[PDB]
Parts: structure tokens; C-alpha cells; sequence
């Protein structure tokens, strides 16, 4: 009857733990949901991602947010190599709402390390764009090859300048200084493409594989005609984590011989459950 | 949001002209300006471009020396001083501002969306002089039963334009009125034809009315067969 | 200069590719921007900071930058978009550059032969000691032509001035062709012809002095 | 220790059983061995199989390949096979002609038996070819029979059979069907590939039964307090109660803070328990 | 008689792959084998293949075909230079007759594609007061060797009159052609123009004369 | 592996012609067997077919009611006998094998792999005539580049070779003579032309030599510009 609920608890946190070891992080993130608030961005990348839902083991990363370390932005992400399997990156930057129908004129600078000639920046995009009062709009510009060459040399990312104007150079910041304003800091989208045996005699570490091949012509079942025999193996809860297909040729006993793909037949790997 | 150019002409080889182009609707002393050419029937030439306030001034190597730009922010007006004009310097003169403000950098990188209507000015040792107006008559040998194309050749003018009507202006059916040919002389000419039916030839009269405003010349001529 | 095919055309709603080769100093380190130019109006920007566009531009007109070259791509090909087409982007020695520019052709209509007349020289001018013999060609389809011009079956350089094709009321181009002669050499030849070429068909006419 | 060894024959005991339910086999076949020897094809496509040696189904097995000797003038084929004509990749007639003592020009002609008409009775022509043998060597050939095979499903009724016809220039007969005692595998048969066929217990958490079943388990991480994870809130996770374990599992694609200043966005593999067995 | 179409001409490179296409009915080619056959200059045909696929002995399998339909397909992968000849289709049509295709030249391109040349002449003085009259189109230095010409009298197709000649290999090694129109004088006289219009690779080239005469 | 054809040649129109081909290297009752035809310079025509024995013939409509084949299996022969010849009938005629032997059904459907080497059959009405001759005069209908084709017509002669030179010869650069064509009263026509340089007319004359031997005619004519 209700034994199962007392041993429920323990699957989950079970779970949990199994969670945090798929994601390859040590301890679970201690996040406020007031933090949560302030950092998650209200913007379409990840609005497309939250309106969705309303190596084997270890998980697969296909996109990753970068909010600005701590000042206009600076980007620090340990993101290991992967210019090649970085297929996109983007820069997500929130204009604000205007007053009035005002052009607004945007530059976005990437730093370099001042020198006499060229001093300070380098140019990523411009843009001149007309807004309208009430609704603000969110900018993507493209910094695939930018990003690229920060991971290539850390040291050559200093961050970067957000610079909005309008016809006559007074400033109306990109920058948001209010607890009101949540979602709203700029932000990195870039997209990317990451990818126990025993002896018959062994006295085991426990959970172990152990060969165990299975002959068709010794139990008489001469209708196989390929193969004769299979290596299927056997764990000694310690149970297969991987298996493997055979091929099998036979007789099916209707005058046809029938050539066959039999999934799971095999076991490769097995582990703890 | 405007750019209104001003001040073309003929002028002859060695000698000197100034063009003019005045904004409005928008700030003037915010935008890179620049100028840019293109000569009959050629591609487009950028000649130079100026700074915000005058301070800096890049211009093209075919008029570096020789061409010199600027600006008066207080007249909202953009200048381009021409001298030791050659032949090769005839073209239409665009002026033209940039799409983004001097408060970003590299503004004059990244193009220009504003422009003037254009400035014609015409290269040339050639004085002044009227057409002499020369029917194309009808000969008995027309394209077809019922139509011949007849015309007038407007012959050895300058400077252009001229114009030409047919029957003081109640002809524009059947009427092409060609682009001019620039011959070795300095002399420009050119035909107008009128596409008719060929049983009119005998009664209705077909009349070429040639304007050309530069030497104060008017010529009307019937053409017959 | 950055270079680009000298022309380019398509069928109303295909997708032409117009391509822009230039230098690392230019284009390789430099946003480009590109223009359209209709008959006898000023350019037009269409395309800046390689891929976006200024204020009242569809998106069928796109563009793009890989390495040392552009591509501006009119997707769904209206007839109006026939123009010619720049791109430009600015050298590090100090001056804007401009492309050559390429034709588009939008194919609009079939393909109608040049009707063409050969006027000789009038009594008038010959009388005024000149000769010009005039060679009107009408209404063709597509715009593009060549002028050869005979005196006696000898072909003649000398004297000739072609026009250029031009549109006209009725949306089909038209050309002109002036050979000048004395009036001594107008009257030593059996006839002159004026030979006009469009797509491989080819029309004559002659005129002979009388 | 060898607990093992006693458990060992019960394992495979299992494996016999699992097989038999993969291929869909009520019993395993009763063949002799002598009719293997009979039936079992000495052609290319056979010692190619044979040498290599040396709500979507991922359990039962998959035919590639299907093989049909003819029931018992010969040739008609039989077919339980079901309809899929568009899926059938490639159909081969296989026979094997036998030795001739002289070189000789071999000219094999295949009929689709039709339904007798008053002209044109009865054959309709499937392929024609000619040959040239020499001695002391008899040869496989394939025929083509993808159109034909395919207006076979499409229509039964309109299959009636095939003849085979080999002859020499001068008309002498040369069989294709091998009744000798020596002669084994040298009948012929049909060959089709096909590309087709791509097709445990859940409880109440209150349901009485101890046959190990799959059970209901809703994880939510705001129970937790793991606010850092964005979506899903919630998800069904299950559970399963010589070992009753999951057999099949599904991933979930997840959305979570990594507490590094950094959202991401993953594929989580085997978070859903789908089935359950016993293993 | 219910015949076969082949395109005209076909040409590929050494080394590429060519097709030659045969479109017939469902009489002949729907229901019936397909063999095709090879011929040289001045030799007699070769089978290349039957039963719509099958190569008899002694045939590369660099020479494939195939059937779908009233349709049928002759491709030469690996194109040596040997294969610079006439292909044709063939097949068994219901009315009991055997019944070829038109033909295809396949040229084997060893050089590079030269437009013709087309000069045409009007009649004669001479040949009219002869109460005759014949216009000439002559065609020179073409490659590959292969063109259909079509007359116009003023822009109306005009087929009566028409006799046209093969292509021919000249001293430069490009071909050359002729076709004659014969038109009584009233004819001639009756319309503004004459035209004689070859095609050529999808190319065409076209030529005027009329009554008017220097 | 062999058939050896024989017969063919010249004949009036309504006259008759027998062809022969004689098979060796195969047992020739065992195959279907056909003619075969290609008119000067055009596709294959099929004429008939004739079974193993001689029972079943069939004929293209173009030869039905004059045309006959026909064999002698003893003979190893396999005959076609041509009646009501017309014009259109000239071509090669090849006498061909059937691939299949008769044992199969539809034997004949499949094709042909064996080929005589031809037989020429030639069919005219045509008697022996010279050519008329006529000016191809150079108009303003130059080549262009400084240069103008100028020719003669040589027209409504029989039999086939005619010749034609230039100024006696003196003159053999830029010339091209075109083949005949053949009409359908069955006279040959050509035309040949010579490129020149369009500033040598008016002063250097221009002759064609036409020689026509199978009919004694020689003709000179001067090419004049109009």
C-alpha cells in the first residue's frame, strides 16, 4: 500500500542529486527569486525559450546567456575554445521608450588597449533607427567573429562601450539606473554544438559486466543462420546503462529467411540505478 | 529634410567654378557632408568629404589639388570650390550628407541617405551657339502602307538642352526626341521624330518647334516630302 | 575602385545576387553601404554597416560581407527595382570608393525587333555644304543594340556618333545613329547603309544620293 | 563469489525469451537441419549476409531484408507480407543456371503469369536476357522484379506465378530448379529489401498490484526552492516498483541560471522514466 | 506511322556525363522494351542496350539507360571521344511495326563553342527574269555541328519551299550548312521582307533581305 | 558471326531490285530476322521483319503492298524484294539479326545485334542535266571587319559532281563550296562563296568556273556588286 510515499521523498532528492551531477555543477546555485527577477531578460530569445513548455549520461549545452559582469558592460565567460562549434553569437541590447518620435543613434564599440594612433575602440555595429513614443525595442547585433577572437586571447576582451544619442548628441542612456527596470541590461546570446568489466572468476566492485555469450546451435535453434553465436554479457540496483544491437539472419519458420536489425541485445556498459 | 543645390555652368578649361548646397530639416553642424560626381552616362565618383565644423577635409585623387570643399554652419550651406577645371571634371555634382551624426565615430564611413537634386556643370573651350534646324523628310520608301516616321535634326549647338515639340505642343503621340550626340567639335546634335500615318503626308501639317534657351534661339520648321 | 559586374538580370519574383569584390583596406576592414540609381535621379541608400537597412527599405532588399567582398540580394524581383546598383565602403588612404556599377534588368515584356529609318542628307543641308545621314531606330525590346555604318559594302569608322538606348512613352527603348560627310563624299559612293544589330537579328537600310 | 554461475542459465533462459518476443515468434521455428540444408540459398546476396559475420518502436525488431523460396512448372511466391509497395527498396528474382559442357549462349526468359485472355494468353513478359557460358562453371542471376512485385501487393489476384525459361541457341532446355540429392541451395528465390516497419505497465500510486510497475512522480523544483532553474517548473520524472528498473527513459530540455552570471539552455538525457520491466 | 523523339543534338566534355532522352507512347515505349543503338559515319548500327537497361556483351557500363513511363533514357558517364557519334532509341510499337527515334548527334567537345555565321542572299536579277527565285542562307563555322533554321516570310513561319542541307566538317575543322527558300517571283515581290533565322545552342542568329535591291 | 549482303544499285522509278544477305556463324532459323534503312543523311528507318520460318511478316507502311521479305533457311539467306521503287526509297538498306532466338516469346521486340555491312540502293528519274548558273552579287551583306561574301548559285544539275573554282584557280583563299542539296524533282543545287576583302570590289573581278563533266557544261560567270 503506502510504503512507496516514505521511500518517495528519497527518489527525490535523489533526483536532485542526479540533476546537479548531469549539469556538472558541484553544489546547487543559490539564487534569490528577487535575483531571478533583476537578471532574467524580458526579451525574444528568451521568451521563445520559456513559451515552448506553456556520452550518454552528462547534459548538452545548445545555448548560453552572458549577463555583464559587475559602467557600461563587460562580458567574462570561462567558455572553453569552441570558436568552430560557436554557431552564433548575438548581442541583445533594450532601447528605451521615447517621448517623442526622436531618431535614435547607436554605436557599439568593442576596447582595445589604447595606443597613439587608433586610441581606445574599434566599432562593432551603428545603427540609426526612428522610435516612436510608448514601446522600446530590442536590438540583436551580430559579434560571432568578435567573441571569437576574445576566446582565442583572453586579455584582447576589455568589454565594450553602448553609446545612444540623438540628432543633436544629448545622451538618453541605453542604461537603466531603477529597481523598475528589471530584464532590461544587455545580454550575450551564443549558440553552440557540444557533443567496469570483469572476469567470469573476478571477485567484483560490486556493479560489474560479465560476459555471457549465448549459442543458438547448442540449444538447438538451428532456424538462425547468422550468427551462430553473440556475446550478450550480463551486470551483477546493478543494471545495464548502455546496450547494442546484433543482426540476425534466420528462418521465421513462413518458407522466408528474414535479414534483421534486434535493438538491445547487447549489453556495453552497465552502472548503479 | 532637404538639400538645394545651386550655381552650375558652362566654363572653359583652366577656369574656375563654386557650387553651393543649403540644408534644412535637420541639424546641419551634426553630419559629415560630402560630394559626389558622375559623368554623362558614367558611374558615380565620390570628389570629397568635410567635417562637422571644417576642421578636417578628405578629397578623391583625380581633384586632390584642385577642388577644394567647405562650409559656413551658419548659412546651413555646403561649398565646393572648382579649379583648373579640365574636361574630364563635366558631370552632375551631388551633394550629400551623412546618414549618421558626428557624435559617433568613423561617421563618414557608412554611407550617405540625403542628397541634393544634382548640379550639372559642362567643360568646354565651345562658345555659345544656336541649331541649325534640318527636316527629316518622309521619302516614298516608308516602314509601312499606313505610317512613316518623319523629323527634324537639331545640328551643331551648345550648350545643352534644347527641346523640341511638335505642332506647338498638340503632337505627343507618336514623338521620341532623342538624347544628343557630343561631337569632336564641341557641338552637341540631335533628331525628333514624329511616327505618323502616311495618308496624312499631302494635307496635315507637321511643324518642329525648336527651343534652345541658352542662345535665346527659337526655330519652328514644317517638315514636307 | 571595387568591382562588380558590369550587369545583372532577372524575371519579376526571382532573386538577383549583385557581388562587390574590393581590398582588405576597403571592404575588409569597412562597412559597406550600397545605393540604387533610377534613370536620371540622385542614389538611394539601401544597405549600410553591411546588412541593415535605413528607413522605408523592404526587407527583400539584404545584404552581406564575407572577408574582401559584399552581396546585395533583391529577393522578390519587382520591375521597378531596374537601376543600377553601387556599393562603396571607405579606403584606409583617406577617400570613399564607389563599385562600377551593375544594370539590373528586370524582364518585363518580350522581345520586340527594332523597327529603323534612314534618312539621307536633306536638300537644305547640302546646300549649307554638309551632309548628315540620320539612322532613327525605334521600339525595341530589350534595350541594347550595335551600329555599323557602309559606304559601297566598306564599312566606316569615321563621321559616326551613336546615342545611347533610351525609354520611351511607350516603354520600349529607342537609339540614333549620325554619320557626317562631305557633300563630295556623299556624292562619290553608289548608296550608304546604316546596319543595326539586335540579339543576332539583323535589319539594314540604304540610301542612295537623290 | 559465483552466486552468479547458478543465475547464469536463468539469464539465458531470459535472453531466449526476449529474442522470440522481439522477432514476434509465438514459438521458435521447427526446422531440421536437413531442410535448412535444402532451403538455404548458395547465392551472393546470402554469403554476403552470412560473411560479414566474420509511438515509435525501439523494442521489436526490424526487417531489413526478406527472402521467399517458392511454395510448392514451378515458381509461385507467397506472401503475408503487408502492402507498404512504396517502401519496397529493391525486389530480385534469384536462379542459378546450371553448368553447360560446351561454351553456349544461355537465353533466360521470365513471364508473369497473367489470367487467360483469347489473344496474348497467359504471359506478359518481365525480362529477357542472353548469356554466354562456359564450361564447368554454373551462374547466379538477378532479375529485377521491383514493378512486378509492386502490382503484386497493390492487387492480390494478380499474382499467378512466373515461368522460367533457359535455353541454348538450338532450343535444348537447361533447367533452373534443382531436385538432385547433391544439389542444395540452387533453387530459386526472391530477394526484396524494404525499408518499413517503424511502428510494459503503468499503475496508480494506490493500485494494489506488486507486478513491478511503472508509478507517477511529479518533480517540482519550486518545492525546493531551486528557483535558479527557469523552465520547466515541473515535470513528470516516474519511478519503477533480476532488478524492476527502467528500461526506457526520455530527456528533457531545461532552462536554468548556473549561478555563474550565465542562464543555459540544455538537453538533459534520461530525466523521464518511460518504461519499466524487470531486468 | 508512330515515331520516336529524340532531341536533335547533344554534347559533353571528355570525362563528363551526357544524356539523350527518348519521349514516345504509351503503344510503343510504355509497354514495350527499349534498345538503343550506336552508329559511326558509314557503319552499321551497334546495340548498346535492351530491355530498357541490359548491356549486351562487349558493352562499357560507363553506357546505362533506364525507363519511367512513355519515356526513356540513354546516359554515357566517362565520355571518351570514341562516343562522338549518332545515338537512337528503338521499341516495339502495338500497331506490329518496329519503330526507331529521329536520331541524336553527340558531339565530343574538342573545342571550344563557336556561334555561325549566316549570310543571306536574295534572287537574283538574273534568276527572276528567269521566272524563278531562290533565297540562299548560307551558314558558316559552327561548332558543335548542329542547327535548325527557320524561315520567315515578312514575320509569318513560312514551311513550303524550304530545302536544307546536313552540316559539313571544313578546313578549319568548324561546320558549315546551307538552306535555300524557293519562292515563285509573284512571292517574292508580295511581301516586305524575307528573313532566314538559325538557331544554335539556343542562340539565334537571324538575317533580313527584301524586294527593295541595290 | 557474319551477314554478308549483296545486290543494290541504280534504278528507275516503278522498277524492281532483290537484296540478299547470307548468315554464317549461328543456326539461323533460330532468329527472327530484319531490314533496316537510312535515306543520305537521315534517322534509321525500320522496313519488316520476318519470323524463324517465313510464317509471319510484317511491313512499315511506307513499303506495305511493294515491298516483300522473304527467306530460305537452307540457303542461310534472307532476301528482300523492293517493287514500285520510288525516290524515296534510295537509302542503305542493312539487313539485321534479332538478339533473342525464337524460343522466347516477343523475340523480336528486343532488338537487333547483328548488322550486315549495307547495301546502297539508289532510286532517280533524274536524266543528265548541266547547271543553270547565277550570281550571288557582294551588297552592302558583307561579313563586316572589311571583308564581303560574294558567290554563284549552281543550280538544277544531275548527276551529283559538280566543280567550282575561282578566278581559274588563282583564287583559292576564303572560298567555301557547300554541298548539294537534292530536291524533290531530283536535280542538285549549290552555292560557293568567297570571302574577300570588301575594298578589293569595283577593281579586282571576280569569276566562277563551274564544271559539271557528267554533262560536258562548263560556265564562267562574273560576279558583279549590284
Amino acid at each position: 500500500c503506502t510504503w512507496r510515499q516514505n521511500t518517495k521523498s528519497s527518489r527525490i532528492e535523489a533526483i536532485k542529486i542526479q540533476i546537479l551531477s548531469k549539469l556538472r555543477l558541484e553544489t546547487a546555485p543559490n539564487i534569490s527569486k528577487d535575483v531571478i527577477r533583476q537578471l532574467l531578460p524580458k526579451a525574444p530569445p528568451l521568451r521563445e525559450l520559456i513559451d515552448q513548455y506553456d556520452d550518454d549520461y552528462h547534459a548538452t549545452t545548445e545555448t548560453i546567456i552572458t549577463m555583464p559582469t559587475e559602467k557600461c558592460c563587460f562580458f567574462k565567460f570561462s567558455s572553453k575554445i569552441q570558436y568552430n562549434k560557436v554557431v552564433k553569437a548575438q548581442l541583445w541590447i533594450y532601447l528605451r521608450p521615447v517621448e517623442t518620435p526622436t531618431t535614435v543613434f547607436v554605436q557599439i564599440l568593442r576596447l582595445i588597449k589604447p595606443m597613439k594612433d587608433g586610441t581606445r575602440y574599434t566599432g562593432i555595429r551603428s545603427l540609426k533607427l526612428d522610435m516612436n513614443p510608448g514601446t522600446g525595442i530590442w536590438q540583436s547585433i551580430d559579434v560571432k567573429t568578435v567573441l571569437q577572437n576574445w576566446l582565442k586571447q583572453p586579455e584582447s576582451n576589455l568589454g565594450i562601450e553602448i553609446k545612444a544619442l540623438d540628432e543633436n548628441g544629448h545622451d538618453l542612456a541605453v542604461t537603466f539606473p531603477g529597481p523598475g527596470e528589471d530584464g532590461l541590461n544587455p545580454f550575450l546570446e551564443v549558440k553552440v554544438t557540444d557533443t567496469l568489466d570483469c572476469d567470469e572468476h573476478s571477485t567484483e566492485s560490486r556493479c560489474c559486466r560479465y560476459p555471457l555469450t549465448v549459442d543458438f546451435e547448442a540449444f538447438g535453434w538451428d532456424w538462425i543462420i547468422a550468427p551462430k553465436r553473440y556475446k550478450a554479457n550480463y551486470c551483477s540496483c546493478c543494471t545495464p546503462t548502455k546496450m547494442s544491437p546484433i543482426n540476425m539472419l534466420y528462418f521465421n519458420g513462413k518458407e522466408q529467411i528474414i535479414y534483421g536489425k534486434i535493438p538491445a541485445m547487447v549489453v556495453d556498459r552497465c552502472g548503479c540505478s | 529634410i532637404q538639400l538645394v543645390q545651386s550655381g552650375g555652368g558652362v566654363v572653359q578649361p583652366g577656369r574656375s567654378l563654386r557650387l553651393s548646397c543649403a540644408a534644412s530639416g535637420f541639424t546641419f553642424s551634426s553630419y559629415g557632408m560630402h560630394w559626389v560626381r558622375q559623368a554623362p552616362g558614367k558611374g558615380l565618383e565620390w570628389v570629397a568629404v568635410i567635417s562637422y565644423d571644417g576642421s578636417r577635409k578628405y578629397y578623391a585623387d583625380s581633384v586632390k589639388g584642385r577642388f577644394t570643399i567647405s562650409r559656413d554652419n551658419s548659412k546651413n550651406t555646403l561649398y565646393l570650390q572648382m579649379n583648373s577645371l579640365r574636361a574630364e571634371d563635366t558631370a552632375v555634382y551631388y551633394c550629400a550628407r551623412d546618414l549618421l551624426v558626428r557624435f559617433l565615430y568613423w561617421s563618414h564611413y557608412y554611407g550617405m541617405d540625403v542628397w541634393g537634386q544634382g548640379t550639372t556643370v559642362t567643360v568646354s573651350s565651345a562658345s555659345t551657339k544656336g541649331p541649325s534646324v534640318f527636316p527629316l523628310a518622309p521619302s516614298s520608301k516608308s516602314t509601312s502602307g499606313g505610317t512613316a516616321a518623319l523629323g527634324c535634326l537639331v545640328k551643331d549647338y551648345f550648350p545643352e538642352p534644347v527641346t523640341v515639340s511638335w505642332n506647338s505642343g498638340a503632337l505627343t503621340s507618336g514623338v521620341h526626341t532623342f538624347p544628343a550626340v557630343l561631337q569632336s567639335s564641341g557641338l552637341y546634335s540631335l533628331s525628333s521624330v514624329v511616327t505618323v500615318p502616311s495618308s496624312s503626308l499631302g494635307t496635315q501639317t507637321y511643324i518642329c518647334n525648336v527651343n534652345h534657351k541658352p542662345s535665346n534661339t527659337k526655330v519652328d520648321k514644317k517638315v514636307e516630302p | 575602385v571595387l568591382t562588380q559586374p558590369p550587369s545583372a538580370s532577372g524575371t519579376p519574383g526571382q532573386r538577383v545576387t549583385i557581388s562587390c569584390s574590393g581590398s582588405s583596406s576597403n571592404i575588409g576592414s569597412n562597412p559597406v553601404h550600397w545605393y540604387q540609381q533610377l534613370p536620371g535621379t540622385a542614389p538611394k541608400l539601401l544597405i549600410y554597416d553591411d546588412n541593415q537597412r535605413p528607413s522605408g527599405v523592404p526587407d527583400r532588399f539584404s545584404g552581406s560581407k564575407s572577408g574582401t567582398s559584399a552581396s546585395l540580394v533583391i529577393s522578390g524581383l519587382q520591375s521597378d527595382d531596374e537601376a543600377d546598383y553601387y556599393c562603396a565602403a571607405w579606403d584606409d588612404s583617406l577617400n570613399s570608393v564607389f563599385g562600377g556599377g551593375t544594370k539590373l534588368t528586370v524582364l518585363g515584356q518580350p522581345k520586340a525587333a527594332p523597327s529603323v529609318t534612314l534618312f539621307p542628307p536633306s536638300s537644305e543641308e547640302l546646300q549649307a555644304n554638309k551632309a548628315t545621314l540620320v539612322c532613327l531606330i525605334s521600339d525595341f525590346y530589350p534595350g541594347a543594340v550595335t551600329v555599323a555604318w557602309k559606304a559601297d559594302s566598306s564599312p566606316v569608322k569615321a563621321g559616326v556618333e551613336t546615342t545611347t538606348p533610351s525609354k520611351q512613352s511607350n516603354n520600349k527603348y529607342a537609339a540614333s545613329s549620325y554619320l557626317s560627310l562631305t557633300p563630295e563624299q556623299w556624292k562619290s559612293h553608289r548608296s550608304y547603309s546604316c546596319q543595326v544589330t539586335h540579339e543576332g537579328s539583323t535589319v539594314e537600310k540604304t540610301v542612295a544620293p537623290t
